């Protein structure tokens, strides 16, 4: 037996990750099954409030509201938990 | 709290 998802073909326990029409990021598992069936969880991930866009663990982006231009970082951590900080200039 | 959705499939999906 064997998946086919977006054009590709996989292997009975083959895993790989697809993107969700509406943006996130999903991890999949191949079962096959006589029908080639499979399936896909969404993984740990942060979606910026503002403009509805996923970013991934370690992901790094950068905000501009209110006239503000910010540095963000997605931790993750279970919680699609990130952070921003005011850009800043260092020496 | 509200949890992304999965996504599933196969041959004969109904959907
Ligand atoms: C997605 O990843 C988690 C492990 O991080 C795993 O437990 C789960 O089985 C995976 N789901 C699929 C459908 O592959």
């Amino acid at each position: 037996d064997q998946c086919i998802v977006d054009d590709i073909t996989y292997n009975v326990q083959d895993t790989f990750h697809k993107k969700h029409e509406e943006g996130h990021m999903l991890n999949c598992t191949c079962f096959g099954q006589g029908r080639g069936r499979w399936k896909c969880d969404p993984v740990d991930q942060c979606q910026d409030s503002e403009t509805g866009t996923f970013y991934q663990i370690g992901d790094s982006w950068e905000k501009y509201v209110h006239g503000v231009r910010y540095q963000c970082y997605c931790y993750g951590r279970g919680i699609g938990e990130w952070h921003c900080q005011p850009l800043q200039t260092y020496p | 709290v509200v949890g992304l959705p999965g996504q599933r499939g196969e041959r004969g999906f109904p959907g």
